[PDB]
RNA sequence: UGCUGUUGCUGUUAAAGGGUUCGUAGUUGAACUGUGGGCU
RNA sequence: UGCGACAAAUGCUUUCCCAUCUCGGUGUGGGGUUUA
């Protein structure tokens, strides 16, 4: 979004805190927390989704630090983890929504860059989840 | 104890060059704005004693314009000036 | 007798005079108190030891506990500090967990198969976490000086300050016969800023 | 990118040095660098120094008198027998009588002077005078 | 002036008005408050909260609270 | 002859940065597991 | 199959839903801790 594909150069983004032990004000028991975000996800979040509806609503800023594990850790030993990783399944969304409109408007050739530099970023990281066996060997995307 | 001495224990340097007390660096033989101030010591009734204290300050730093900055540090290091109210 | 089981079983044959003492504690509690009463009964310790802090008046009681009740004992430690404290007039008391140490390898490959927690920077950061329990660590500062010694000085909040200021002359002395490493405390106001207090 | 931290870190220190700065921070910081700073602490090129931690990669603030003339890293890391010593000092020292070439070996990171004493040779990693 | 400024030690003054990503140790901006049943909200929330109605409106930056009910910030 | 430049050249105007991006071989690549202790 | 003994880096005197009904110790007369 910044740096690869573009002349971008922002540096917004979160700063976690130096102490990491939870608040005393909160008292809900890691069991506890665990079957929320299990139970988030079969109603269909996307682990991003889940950390902010705790931390907006639940007081709880960070899963790790109450629990010991991530969220997505938590999903796998569930066997609830999606099939593909989040943030690709993500970026093959946008493209197939580029193409569709690239197939009316023949002439939006910005449009048209911009898919360019889409499907390089989808096959880069096609090709390091392949490399650490997240994605089946053979896993093609198909424009 | 400073300067160059040969193996025979005589010192063979010609001569040895002031070492400035905020910079640090040699002060070199055709400086031209390198400057020494005497400040007189005060008795406790409140006239000189007759004697002074004096400062070197290299021409580089006069011409930055932090001399003035550096000579603020050095009298509080002295005791000569005091600080907050 | 009933009391010896707060025991491990090794050490029911022939405790010595500071186990039984403390067993005896712990068992009287366990029926007595009223929040202990439902953590206790799970609970035993390893080994009790006596260290003697010079220059000082007061000494130090060390407990060792299995890292098992890791969770149960600081469920509960505010309450079973203090008790013990009563029992053992002009001693200070300190729960420790017994963990291993796995020495650093030389070779490449065994180095990636170590257990992090394991390491010996791990295990002496817990041991430490464990003496301030109530209290946690706001920063931490490495000092070089010119000689070439390093000391490590680790920075405590200033809410908490009157709680825990008569008793870091015991942990620093206690930590250094543990890890045989040096420390000392500082307080912070407004740690956010980084903002020390001087008294 | 940032590809050599030791090179960053001693790039900063020469540039605060030229402009006679008294403190300079680093960042970020690493077990190599900490070493190098060591060797020029114990020959009384710079003073005392602090780490600073961060649960990341620290930070450093050393204090600098006005001794050091300069210091840079060597990249890359080319290798050095004993009977190459004379050689790197030739090239980039300004005399036979002061500065220091530092060297990893495998008895650790040292100067060049007392390599030569325990008969070992290694990497160039930089020099300071 | 007259204060010699050291780096590992920084004033209140110099350190309070940097950016949360360059200070000496990096932390923080937000925190957490309790609303009145009783509900513990994020400063900078964007999601939609629920008491029985919506409490606070999303925002390009702090969360906006409703007139209407107390809060209270949460300590540390 | 530092006018072939690894040590060690030059590229605003003297000769010389490709019209702009994507990209495979290739070259390059952030931190961390480590202060041994006691005696005269 | 039974038996004896000891560990355990993570609590089976567990979890889960199925239901059925003021004193003492501490630091300087006051402070702070557990408890009542
Ligand atoms: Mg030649
Ligand atoms: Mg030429
Ligand atoms: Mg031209
Ligand atoms: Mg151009
Ligand atoms: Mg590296």
């Amino acid at each position: 979004m910044v740096r690869m594909h573009g002349n971008g150069r922002g540096k917004a983004s979160s700063a976690l805190p130096y102490r990491r032990t939870p608040p005393a004000w909160l008292k809900i028991a890691s069991r506890n927390v665990v079957k929320m975000v299990c139970k988030s996800s079969r109603k269909g979040m996307m682990p991003s989704q889940i950390g902010m509806e705790l931390r907006d609503s639940m007081g709880i800023a960070q899963v790790k630090n109450v629990t010991g594990r991530k969220i997505l850790r938590i999903l796998k030993h569930n066997g609830l983890a999606p099939e593909i990783p989040e943030d690709l399944y993500f970026l093959v969304k946008r493209a197939t929504q580029m193409r569709k409109h690239l197939e009316r408007h023949t002439t939006d050739r910005d449009t048209k860059y911009r898919l360019i530099l889409v499907e390089s970023r989808i096959h880069r990281l096609a090709r390091y989840y392949k490399r650490v066996k997240q994605l089946p060997p053979t896993w093609k995307y198909e424009s | 104890t400073i300067g160059m001495f040969n193996e025979e224990g005589e010192n063979v340097d010609l001569y040895i060059p002031r070492k400035c007390h905020a910079t640090t660096t040699l002060i070199e033989a055709h400086d031209h704005a390198a400057v020494q101030i005497s400040i007189a010591n005060v008795g406790p009734n409140g006239v000189i004693n007759g004697t002074t204290t004096t400062l070197c300050i290299a021409g580089y730093l006069r011409s930055q314009g932090e001399s003035d900055h550096a000579i603020n540090h050095i009298t509080i290091d002295r005791g000569i000036m005091r600080i907050k109210t | 007798q009933p009391h010896l089981r707060k025991l491990r079983k090794l050490k029911r044959g022939k405790p010595s005079d500071l186990e039984e003492s403390v067993a005896k504690a712990l068992f009287e509690l366990e029926a007595s108190h009223k929040t202990l009463r439902q953590e206790l009964p799970r609970f035993h310790v390893n080994t009790v030891r006596e260290v003697k802090v010079p220059r000082s008046k007061k000494t130090v009681l060390v407990v060792f506990y299995p890292l098992r009740f890791l969770m149960l004992v600081r469920k509960v430690q505010r309450a079973l500090t203090s008790e013990l404290e009563k029992r053992h007039p002009g001693c200070l008391v300190m729960l420790v967990a017994q963990r291993q140490i796995t020495k650093r390898p030389t070779d490449v490959y065994k180095l990636q198969k170590v257990q992090r927690s394991k390491t010996s920077t791990a295990v002496f950061e817990n041991i430490l976490n464990d003496m301030i329990y109530p209290s946690d660590v706001v920063g931490r500062r490495w000092r070089c000086r010119t000689d070439g010694s390093k000391l490590m000085k680790v920075f405590l909040d200033a809410r908490d300050r009157k709680r825990i200021e008569s008793r870091l002359r015991a942990v620093a002395y206690v930590y250094k016969q543990l890890t045989h490493r040096r420390v000392s405390f500082g307080f912070m106001w407004n740690p956010k800023l980084q903002q020390v207090s001087t008294r | 990118t940032m590809m050599s931290v030791l090179a960053n870190a001693l790039r900063t220190i020469a540039s605060a040095e030229r402009r006679g700065k008294r403190q300079v921070l680093i960042r970020p910081s690493s077990k190599v660098v900490v070493k190098f700073l060591q060797v020029m602490q114990k020959h009384g090129y710079i003073g005392e120094f602090e780490i600073i931690d961060d649960h990341r990669a620290g930070k450093i603030v050393v204090n600098l008198n006005g001794r050091l003339n300069k210091c840079g890293a060597i990249c890359p890391r080319f290798d050095c027998a004993t009977t190459d010593y004379e050689k790197w000092m030739k090239n980039i020292l300004p005399s036979r009588q002061f500065g220091f070439v530092v060297l990893t070996t495998s008895l650790g990171i040292m100067d060049h002077e007392e390599a030569r004493s325990r008969n070992t040779g290694g990497k160039v990693l930089g020099f300071f005078y | 002036g007259f204060f010699d400024a050291d780096l590992s030690y920084p004033t209140v003054r110099t350190e309070r008005m940097k950016h949360k990503r360059r200070r000496l140790v990096q932390g923080p901006n937000s925190y957490f408050m309790d609303v009145s049943q009783v509900t513990v909200v994020y400063s900078h929330a964007t999601t939609s909260v629920e008491c029985s109605k919506k409490l606070c409106r999303p925002t390009g930056g702090k969360a906006l609270l409703v007139e209407g009910c107390g809060y209270r910030r949460k300590p540390d």
